[PDB]
C-alpha cells in the first residue's frame, strides 16, 4: 500500500495540476504496419529470453547455454529472413 | 474456495459474452477476445501462485505469448479486410452467402 | 506462395498435429491446436481475393475462441483436483466446456455455421488439407478424454449432427458445400459411437479421411465447382465418370462397397448395448443423406447433358495434371468390404 | 573484399562465431559447475548415523567429507 | 491415439511438467505434497475405475487440502456465530492481542 | 533455532484458538470441539485463517500481506 | 514521514525541469556564440519562473476537437508517469525498494508511447493522425534495443534489485567491461527522448513538456546509476550523493552537447540505420555477454 | 565566458541533490541511526518479525541488546 | 480502504471488463482493456506475485494493446450516447450490485458450485524459508528443464513471423 | 473424522532465547560450531516424522544450548562482541564483508581466551 500511496498521490497532484490548468483560466500505408507486428514478435521472443539471469545458477549449463544460443540464432533467422525477402524495405 | 475465483470466472464469461454479441466492429470483439484472454491469465496465475505449484509455472507466460500471437495474428488479417473494403464492419460481408 | 515456405508450413501441419497426438500434458495440446491454427490459416488465402479472405477471417474467430474455451478448461480442470495428466476430468462443467470446445473446433449441429462457409471460398489444396487434419486431430483428444464424458452432450451433439448436415445440401449446387455437409453428418457418426468402442471412431476416421482425399483427388483432376463441369468431364474423358459413381456410391454406404464397413460395425458394437431405436434412426439419417449423392450421380454419369464445345479442341490435350496418390486410394476405398476382420489392425 | 560494403555485418557474423566457438578450449567450465553444485540452499538433513558407511562424518571438524580448499585458491 | 513415444525413445521429455513431487530444481515442496503422493501410491496399479471405487477417501483429503472447502465453511460459521453473539453482547472479547 | 520457534508459536496459538473455540460454541448441535475435516490423520499446515483468525483485522493484516507491500 | 518524503521527492520536479530549461537554452546559447537569458533579473531564474506561469496561466488550446475524455486522460497519463518514475531509482536509500525495477523501467516507456498515442489519436484532421502515427512508430523501434541491452548488463550482477548493481560497481566502472553496450544503449536513450537529432515537424504543452524533460533527467539518472559511478559508503551518504550529481551533470551536458550539432536523418534511413546497424550487433553482443561469464567462471551472485 | 551559465547549473544541481540527502536524513531519522532493513526475501521477512516480536514495542529498530540472556 | 482490497480490486476489475464488454469506440475499449490490466497486475501482486503480473504488463500493456490504438488510428474511423452500450453496462453494475449483496448480506453465493463467501487472505503460506522467492526458480526452471518446450515455442513464433509477412503479402 | 492431540499449555513453556536477532546472525558461526551438535538429533527427528507434536523435547534441549551458548559467551571476552554487533547492525542487511576489523578483533579474543 506503500507504493499505492505514492502513486495515488501523484494522480491526485497531476489532477490538481490538470484542474488549475484548465477550470482557473476561464488511409494509411501497408508498410507501416509491418513495423508494429515484427516489433510485436521481437519483443515476444525478448518475453522468452529475459528471464535468462535467474537460471544462471541450476546444476545444468551446457543444455541451457545451447538452448539461449538456439533462440538467439532463430531470432536472427528471423531477422535475416525478412532483411532478405524485402519486408523491411522501402 | 478463494471467492476472487468465482470474480474472475464471473469476468471471463463477460468477456466471453462480448466476443459473441458485437454489433458493428471487429475490433471490439478482438479486444474482448484480449481480455478474455487476460482473464484466464490471472485466473490460472493466482492459483498456480498460492497453490506453491513452484514446478510447472511456465503456464503463465506461455498462454501469454501464443494467444497474444494469435491476437496479432487477428489484426494482421482485419487490416486484410479493411483494405480490400471500405470499412472493417460485419456489414459488407454480405457476399459469400450461404 | 515459395515452395521453400510451403514445406515448411506443412512441416508445421504435421508438427502441430504429432504434438497432438503425442503429449500427455494440456498446455502441450494446446499449443498444437494454436500451430495447427497458424499453419492452417496461410494455405487459405492462396489467391488474393476477398473470398478467401473472408472464409479465412470467420475460421480463424472460431477455431481462435475454440482454444480459449478449451483453455478454460483445462484451468477449471486445475480448480478442481490440479494434474497435467491429459486423462480421465473431474468436473461436469469442465468436461462441458471441453466438449463444446471441440465441437466448436471439428464441428456439430449447433457450431456448423462456418464449415460451408470456410469450405465454398478457398482452392482445392486448402479444403484438402484443412479437412483432413482439422476433422484427424482432435479424436485424439477425444480417445485420451473418453472416460469422463456426461453421455447426453456427445449425444444430442451427435443425432442434431446427422439430422442437420443430412438437411443440408438439397439446395446448394456447390460441391464444396456437398463434402462440407457430408462431413458435418460423418463427424456426427464419428463421435456418436464413442463412448463405448472407440475403435470404430479412429477406425471410420481413417476410412472417411480416405473417402474424402479420393473425392478431392477427383476434383484436383479437372477444375470444378458445379455440377455442370461434371457432365463436361463425363463429355471429355470417360473414367472420371465411373470413379465419381463409385466413389458417390461408397459415400453413401451401401453394402457390396467400402462405405458400408464402418456403418455395419457401429451398428454391431452399438445395438450390442441396447440402444436399438436410436440406431435405427441414426441409419434412416443416412438413408436420408444420400439423396443429394443420388442427384449428383445423376448430373455426372447417369443422365447425360448437352455440352457446349471447345471440348473439341479439350479433345487435343491430356488431362495433364497431377495426382498426389488417386488410383492406390481408390482402390483401398472401394473394394475393402471382405477384409472386415480388419478392423482389428487398428486395434 | 566484404570488408568495406557493410563492415558491421561481418563484425556481427566474427563475434558471434567466436561466442558459438570458444566454449571448447577454455579452462573454466568445470570450475563454473563446482562453484555452482557447491552452493547450498537446501538444508543438509543428518542421516541415521550407520548401515557401516565409512564416509558422513560426524563433526563438521572432520575433512572426510566432501571438502573444498580450491575454493579459497582461485 | 495416445501415442507413446514418450516412453518408446527412452526420452522423458515432458513429464516433469506433469505434477509435483518431481525434483524441482531448488527443492522446495508445495501445500499439498504428500497427498498426491498417497494419491498416486492409492491408484496406481489400478484399472482407473476401482480407484474410484476404492481410493475416494484419500482422493476427498487431497481436494480438502487443494481448496480447503469444507474447512473454510467451519471457519466462516465460526465467524457468523461469533459475530451474533457479539451483536447480542457477550463477552466484550479478549482474544485479540492476549488470551 | 528459528525453526524450533516457529512450531512452539504455532502449537500455542492451535491451543489457544481450539480453547476459545471450546468454549464459544456451546449451542449448535452437532459441533465436536476439534474434529479435523481430514479423514487421514497427518499433521498439516494451516491456512493463515485458522492460527490469525478472529483477531479483528489489524493484527492480520500485519502478519498475512506485511512482506508483500513492505517498501 | 511518508508522505513526507513523497513531497520532498515529487516537489523538486518543478525547480529541476524549469532549471533544466535554463540550462540547457545557455548551453545552447554558449555553443553559438549568444549570452541570454540573462537580462531579465539575475542570471534568468526567474525567466523560468516566469514564462512558466505564462504557460500555466494562458488560454487553454480550446477545442475545435472532439473526446474531452481522452484529451485530458492523455497528458494525466505523461505526468503521472513523469511523477511515478524516479520512485524506484537508487539514489543509495531508494523510496521503494523492489525486487525488479527495469522491466518496470520498460513498461513505463511503453506507457509514455500509450501517451502519444492516445493525443495522437485525439489530435486533429489526418496529417496530425499520419505525423502521430510515424512518431509512434520511431519511438516503439527502440524498445528492444533498449531491453535486450539493459537484460545484457543486468546479466553481469545477476539481479534485477539494482542496488546489487550499485553494489558491484565499486571496484571498476561497468564502462570497461561493456563500452560499445553503453554506447548502443546511450544512443537508444537519445532515441527515446525524442530530441535531436530526431523530428517533431497541440496541448497541453505544459503537460508534455514537463513529461519530456522528466524523462529526460530519468534516463540521465539511469544512466549514471547503470554504467558509471562510484563506492557508496554507509555513514556517509551525501558524498556518494554530490559525486553521483556531478556526473549526472556532466553526461546531461554532454547529452545537450551532442544535441546542438548534427542535422536530423531520413526515416527510411532511420529504420535502415536501426535493423541494420543495430540489431545483429545487439544479438552479438548480446550471445557474446551471455556465452562469456559461463566461461570465466562468474555467474553473479542473484541470491 | 561560461561563467554565466554555471550558477544556474549550480541551483539546478542543489535541486538535484537534495531529494536523496532529505530521503536518507529523513531514514537515519526513523530508524534511530540506522539502515532501514531492505525486505527482499521471505527468509529476512521472518527475521525482522522474530525482530520485531523480540522487542515489544511493536517495531524492530529497539534490538535489546544482551541484557536479556537470563 | 479494508480487509477485502483482493476483492476490492476483483470488483473494479469486473469493472473494467464490463466497460469493454459494453462495445465502446474501439480506442475506450482499449482504454478499458489497459485499466483492466493494470488493475489484474495489482491482484496477482497482492497475492505475490513477484515477476508476472509485471511481466504481462510489459506484454499486454506494453506491447498488445500499442497495435490495438495502432490499428484503430490507421483502419477504423468514426467520422459523423447509443441505449444499448449504456444499458448494458448498467447491467454490469446492477449484476455486480447483486454478486456483492449476496456475498455481504448472506452467507455466500452458489451458481453451480459451492464458493465460501468470505475474505480471500485465506488461503496464504505460513511463512516458510524461501529465500529465493520460489516465483524466480520457478521461472529459472523454463531454462533448466525446458527442452522441448522452448524448442516449440520459439519454433511457432518463426512461424509466426513468417505467416504475419506472406499473409501481409510475402514476400 | 479425527480429533486432534494438540500439546496442551503444561509443554508450551519452555523459556526462549530474548535476544534480538541482528546479534543473532552476527555470532552465527560460533553458535554453528561448538553448539548446534546435538540438534541434528532435532532435525533428525522432524525429518522422519514430519509431526510437531512430537519432536518438541529436543527443541527444548537446542534452546538450552542456546542458552549455555550464550552464558558461556557472555560471562567471558568478549564484551568488544557487543561493539562488534552494533557495528554489524547498522549495515543495512547484515553482510560479513563490513565490519572485517572488529571481527578479527572477536576471533583473536575468542581464539586466545577460549
Ligand atoms: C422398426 C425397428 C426394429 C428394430 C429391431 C427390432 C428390435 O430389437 O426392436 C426392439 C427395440 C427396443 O425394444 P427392447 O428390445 O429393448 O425390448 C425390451 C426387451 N429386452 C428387455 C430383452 C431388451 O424397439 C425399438 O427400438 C422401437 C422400434
Ligand atoms: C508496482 C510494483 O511492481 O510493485 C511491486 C511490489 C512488490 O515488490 P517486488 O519488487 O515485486 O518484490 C516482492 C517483495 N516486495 O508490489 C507491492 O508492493 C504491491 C502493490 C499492490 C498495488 C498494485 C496496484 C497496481 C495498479
Amino acid at each position: 500500500m506503500n507504493l499505492m500511496i505514492t502513486l495515488l498521490t501523484n494522480f491526485t497532484l497531476a489532477t490538481l495540476l490538470v484542474t488549475i490548468a484548465f477550470w482557473l483560466p476561464q488511409p494509411f500505408s501497408m508498410k507501416f504496419f509491418l513495423v508494429a507486428i515484427t516489433f510485436l514478435l521481437f519483443d515476444l521472443e525478448i518475453a522468452l529470453l529475459l528471464p535468462l539471469p535467474w537460471a544462471s545458477q541450476t546444476t545444468n549449463l551446457n543444455t541451457m547455454l545451447t538452448m539461449a544460443l538456439l533462440l538467439i540464432f532463430l531470432l536472427a533467422v528471423s531477422l535475416a529472413y525478412e532483411w532478405t525477402q524485402k519486408g523491411l524495405e522501402w | 474456495m478463494s471467492l476472487v475465483y468465482m470474480n474472475i470466472m464471473m469476468a471471463f464469461t463477460v468477456s466471453l459474452t462480448g466476443l459473441l454479441m458485437y454489433r458493428s466492429h471487429l475490433m471490439s470483439s478482438l479486444l474482448c477476445l484480449e481480455g478474455m484472454m487476460l482473464s484466464l491469465f490471472i485466473l490460472a496465475t493466482l492459483m498456480i501462485l498460492n497453490s506453491h505449484f513452484t514446478l510447472a509455472s511456465m503456464m503463465p507466460i506461455i498462454l501469454l505469448v501464443f494467444a497474444a500471437c494469435e491476437a496479432a495474428l487477428g489484426l494482421s488479417l482485419l487490416v486484410m479486410v479493411s483494405n480490400t473494403y471500405g470499412t472493417d464492419y460485419v456489414q459488407n460481408l454480405n457476399l459469400l452467402q450461404c | 506462395m515459395n515452395p521453400i515456405i510451403l514445406i515448411i508450413i506443412l512441416m508445421t501441419v504435421m508438427l502441430g498435429t504429432i504434438i497432438v497426438m503425442i503429449s500427455t500434458h494440456w498446455l502441450l495440446i494446446w499449443i498444437g491446436f494454436e500451430m495447427n491454427m497458424l499453419a492452417i490459416i496461410p494455405i487459405m488465402m492462396k489467391k488474393h481475393n476477398p473470398r478467401a479472405t473472408e472464409a479465412s477471417t470467420k475460421y480463424f474467430l472460431t477455431q481462435s475462441t475454440a482454444s480459449m474455451l478449451l483453455m478454460m478448461a483445462i484451468i477449471i480442470n486445475l480448480m478442481f483436483s490440479g494434474q497435467w495428466t491429459v486423462m480421465k476430468l473431474f468436473n461436469p462443467m469442465a468436461s462441458m466446456l471441453m466438449t463444446m470446445a471441440l465441437a466448436m473446433k471439428l464441428g456439430m449441429a449447433p457450431f456448423h455455421f462456418w464449415v460451408p462457409e470456410v469450405t465454398q471460398g478457398i482452392p482445392l489444396s486448402s479444403g484438402l488439407i484443412l479437412l483432413t487434419w482439422q476433422k484427424l486431430a482432435p479424436m485424439s483428444v477425444l480417445y485420451q478424454i473418453l472416460p469422463s464424458i456426461n453421455l447426453d452432450l456427445i449425444l444430442t451433439l451427435s443425432i442434431l449432427s446427422i439430422t442437420i448436415g443430412g438437411w443440408g445440401g438439397l439446395n446448394q449446387t456447390q460441391l464444396r458445400k456437398i463434402m462440407a455437409y457430408s462431413s458435418i453428418a460423418h463427424m456426427g457418426w464419428m463421435t456418436a459411437v464413442l463412448l463405448y468402442n472407440p475403435t470404430m471412431t479412429l477406425l471410420n476416421l481413417i476410412i472417411y479421411i480416405i473417402m474424402t482425399s479420393t473425392m478431392f483427388t477427383l476434383f484436383m483432376a479437372n477444375s470444378t465447382t458445379t455440377t455442370l463441369s461434371l457432365s463436361h468431364t463425363w463429355n471429355k474423358a470417360p473414367i472420371m465418370t465411373i470413379l465419381v459413381l463409385i466413389t458417390l456410391l461408397s459415400m453413401g454406404g451401401l453394402p457390396p462397397l467400402s462405405g458400408f464397413m464402418p456403418k455395419w460395425m457401429i451398428i454391431q458394437e452399438m445395438t450390442k448395448n441396447d440402444s436399438i431405436i436410436l440406431p435405427t434412426l441414426m441409419a434412416i439419417t443416412a438413408l436420408l443423406n444420400l439423396y443429394f449423392y443420388m442427384r449428383l450421380t445423376y448430373s455426372t454419369a447417369l443422365t447425360m447433358f448437352p455440352s457446349t464445345n471447345n471440348m473439341k479442341m479439350k479433345w487435343q490435350f491430356p488431362t495433364t495434371k497431377r495426382m498426389t496418390l488417386l488410383p492406390t486410394m481408390t482402390v483401398l476405398s472401394t473394394m475393402l468390404l471382405p477384409l472386415t476382420p480388419i478392423l482389428s489392425i487398428l486395434e | 573484399n566484404v570488408w568495406a560494403k557493410e563492415p558491421v555485418l561481418v563484425a556481427s557474423f566474427a563475434i558471434a562465431g567466436l561466442a558459438v566457438i570458444l566454449p571448447t578450449l577454455s579452462p573454466y567450465t568445470k570450475y563454473s559447475l563446482m562453484i555452482n553444485r557447491a552452493t547450498p540452499y537446501n538444508y543438509p538433513v543428518p542421516l541415521r548415523d550407520d548401515g557401516n558407511m565409512p564416509d558422513v562424518p560426524s563433526h563438521p571438524q572432520d575433512p572426510q567429507g566432501p571438502s573444498l580448499e580450491w575454493l579459497k585458491r582461485l | 491415439p495416445f501415442f507413446d513415444v514418450q516412453k518408446k525413445l527412452g526420452v522423458d521429455l515432458d513429464h516433469w511438467m506433469t505434477i509435483q513431487s518431481a525434483e524441482q530444481p531448488h527443492r522446495i515442496p508445495a501445500r499439498c505434497h504428500a497427498f498426491e503422493k498417497e494419491w498416486i501410491e492409492c491408484a496406481h496399479g489400478i484399472g482407473s475405475i476401482r480407484a474410484e471405487k476404492e481410493c475416494k477417501i484419500e482422493f476427498e483429503d487431497f481436494r480438502e487440502c487443494l481448496l480447503r472447502q469444507k474447512t473454510m465453511k467451519r471457519l466462516n460459521a465460526i465467524k457468523r456465530q461469533r459475530d451474533k453473539l457479539i451483536k447480542e453482547g457477550k463477552y466484550t472479547p479478549p482474544p485479540h492481542h492476549s488470551g | 533455532l528459528l525453526q524450533a520457534e516457529k512450531d512452539r508459536r504455532v502449537l500455542q496459538m492451535l491451543r489457544e484458538n481450539l480453547e476459545e473455540e471450546a468454549t464459544i460454541m456451546k449451542d449448535v448441535p452437532g459441533w465436536k470441539v476439534g474434529e479435523s475435516v481430514f479423514h487421514t490423520t497427518r499433521w498439516v499446515t494451516p491456512m493463515m485463517g485458522e492460527l490469525y483468525g478472529l483477531r479483528t483485522g489489524e493484527e492480520i493484516l500485519s502478519s498475512t500481506y506485511g512482506f508483500i507491500w513492505y517498501t | 514521514m511518508f508522505m513526507i518524503n513523497v513531497l520532498t521527492l515529487i516537489i523538486p520536479i518543478l525547480l529541476a525541469v524549469a532549471f533544466l530549461t535554463l540550462v540547457e537554452r545557455k548551453v545552447l546559447g554558449y555553443m553559438q556564440f549568444r549570452k541570454g537569458p540573462n537580462v531579465v533579473g539575475p542570471y534568468g531564474l526567474l525567466q523560468p519562473i516566469a514564462d512558466a506561469i505564462k504557460l500555466f496561466i494562458k488560454e487553454p488550446l480550446r477545442p475545435a476537437t472532439s473526446s474531452i475524455s481522452m484529451f485530458i486522460l492523455a497528458p494525466i497519463l505523461a505526468l503521472t508517469l513523469a511523477l511515478t518514475m524516479w520512485i524506484p531509482l537508487p539514489m543509495p536509500y531508494p523510496l521503494i525498494n523492489m525486487n525488479l525495477g527495469v522491466l518496470f523501467m520498460l513498461a513505463m516507456s511503453s506507457l509514455a508511447v500509450y501517451s502519444i498515442l492516445w493525443s495522437g489519436w485525439a489530435s486533429n484532421s489526418k496529417y496530425a493522425l499520419i505525423g502521430a502515427l510515424r512518431a509512434v512508430a520511431q519511438t516503439i523501434s527502440y524498445e528492444v534495443t533498449l531491453a535486450i541491452i539493459l537484460l545484457s548488463v543486468l546479466l553481469m550482477n545477476g539481479s534485477f534489485t539494482l542496488s546489487t548493481l550499485i553494489i558491484t560497481q565499486e571496484q571498476v566502472w561497468l564502462i570497461f567491461p561493456a563500452w560499445p553496450l553503453a554506447m548502443m544503449w546511450f544512443i537508444s536513450t537519445l532515441a527515446e527522448t525524442n530530441r535531436a537529432p530526431f523530428d517533431l515537424t497541440a496541448g497541453p504543452f505544459a503537460l508534455f513538456f514537463m513529461a519530456e524533460y522528466a524523462n529526460i533527467i530519468m534516463m540521465n539518472i539511469f544512466t549514471t546509476t547503470l554504467f558509471l559511478g562510484a563506492f557508496h559508503n554507509p555513514y556517509m551518504p551525501e558524498l556518494y550523493t554530490i559525486n553521483f550529481t556531478i556526473k549526472s551533470l556532466l553526461l546531461s551536458i554532454t547529452f545537450l552537447w551532442i544535441r546542438a550539432s548534427y542535422p536530423r536523418f531520413r526515416y527510411d534511413q532511420l529504420m535502415h540505420l536501426l535493423w541494420k546497424n543495430f540489431l545483429p550487433l545487439t544479438l552479438a553482443l548480446c550471445m557474446w555477454h551471455v556465452s562469456l561469464p559461463i566461461l570465466l567462471s562468474s555467474i553473479p551472485p542473484q541470491t | 565566458m561560461w561563467f554565466e551559465v554555471l550558477p544556474g547549473i549550480a541551483v539546478m544541481g542543489v535541486c538535484l541533490f537534495i531529494p536523496g540527502m532529505a530521503t536518507a536524513r529523513i531514514h537515519r531519522f526513523s530508524n534511530g541511526g540506522r539502515e532501514k532493513r531492505v525486505a527482499h526475501y521471505s527468509y529476512q521477512w521472518y527475521l525482522m518479525e522474530r525482530d520485531r516480536r523480540v522487542s515489544g514495542v511493536n517495531r524492530y529498530y529497539v534490538s535489546k541488546g544482551l541484557e536479556n540472556i537470563d | 480502504m479494508m480487509t477485502y482490497i483482493v476483492f476490492i480490486l476483483s470488483i473494479i476489475f469486473v469493472m473494467g471488463f464490463v466497460g469493454f464488454s459494453s462495445k465502446p469506440s474501439p480506442i475506450y475499449g482499449g482504454l478499458g482493456l489497459i485499466v483492466s490490466g493494470g488493475v489484474g497486475c495489482g491482484i496477482v501482486l497482492n497475492f505475490g506475485g513477484s515477476f508476472l503480473g509485471l511481466m504481462v504488463f510489459l506484454i499486454y500493456l506494453g506491447g498488445m494493446m500499442v497495435v490495438f490504438g495502432y490499428t484503430t488510428a490507421m483502419a477504423t474511423e468514426q467520422y459523423p450516447s447509443n441505449k444499448v452500450v449504456l444499458g448494458t453496462f448498467i447491467t454490469g453494475l446492477l449484476m455486480e450490485f447483486l454478486m456483492v449483496y449476496y456475498v455481504l448480506k448472506d452467507k455466500e453465493v452458489e451458481i453451480v458450485f459451492k464458493f465460501n463467501g468470505m475474505g480471500d487472505w485465506v488461503i496464504y503460506d505460513t511463512g516458510d524459508s524461501g529465500f529465493f522467492s520460489e516465483e524466480a526458480m520457478g521461472i529459472a526452471a523454463l531454462y533448466s528443464y525446458g527442452t522441448w518446450l522452448v524448442i516449440v515455442t520459439g519454433w511457432s513464433l518463426l512461424i509466426g513471423v513468417v505467416v504475419i509477412m506472406e499473409i501481409t503479402r510475402g514476400n | 473424522p479425527g480429533i486432534v492431540e494438540l500439546p496442551s499449555l503444561e509443554d508450551l513453556k519452555v523459556q526462549e532465547v530474548k535476544v534480538s536477532s541482528s546479534v543473532l546472525k552476527a555470532a552465527a558461526h560460533h553458535y554453528g560450531a561448538q553448539c548446534d551438535k546435538p540438534n541434528k538429533e532435532f532435525m533428525l527427528c522432524r525429518w522422519e516424522e514430519k509431526d510437531p507434536r512430537r519432536c518438541l523435547e529436543e527443541g527444548k534441549l537446542v534452546n538450552q544450548c542456546a542458552l549455555e551458548f550464550f552464558r558461556q559467551i557472555k560471562r567471558h571476552c568478549a564484551e568488544p562482541f557487543t561493539e562488534y554487533w552494533t557495528c554489524i547492525d547498522y549495515s543495512g542487511l547484515q553482510l560479513f564483508r563490513r565490519c572485517r576489523k572488529e571481527q578479527a578483533q572477536f576471533d583473536k579474543c575468542v581464539l586466545d581466551k577460549l
